[PDB]
């Protein structure tokens, strides 16, 4: 938790905003998130090199 | 909350205070938020939970 938009306010997060998840099995051996942003938001990723 | 550490309750320079965290303090007062004690920053630290 803390300002992504940088106003040093840690609580006006993309935790506070939004909503994410993940799971995964070994007796599969398998993986997932979810997830979805509060109040109408989206999310958005951005790569280089990964 | 120095996010660093994640510790609730870290001194925030004088200097580099953010306007946005004043809008809280705006709003905050502006909904007749007080403190119900006076708190102070023990060696510049208040718990996380305070």
């Amino acid at each position: 938790n803390t300002d992504d938009n940088d106003n040093k306010n840690s609580n006006d997060d993309v935790d506070d905003h939004i909503n994410a998840s993940f799971s995964y099995d070994a007796k599969t051996g398998d993986g997932l998130f979810q997830i979805n942003a509060k109040s109408g938001f989206k999310v958005a990723i951005e790569d280089k090199g990964t | 909350t120095n996010p660093a550490t994640g510790n609730s309750g870290v001194v925030t320079g004088s200097n580099d205070i953010t306007y946005g965290q004043i809008n809280d303090i705006i709003g905050m007062f502006a909904a007749d938020k007080i403190p119900t004690t006076t708190i102070q920053a023990n060696n510049g630290q208040i718990n996380n939970a305070d």
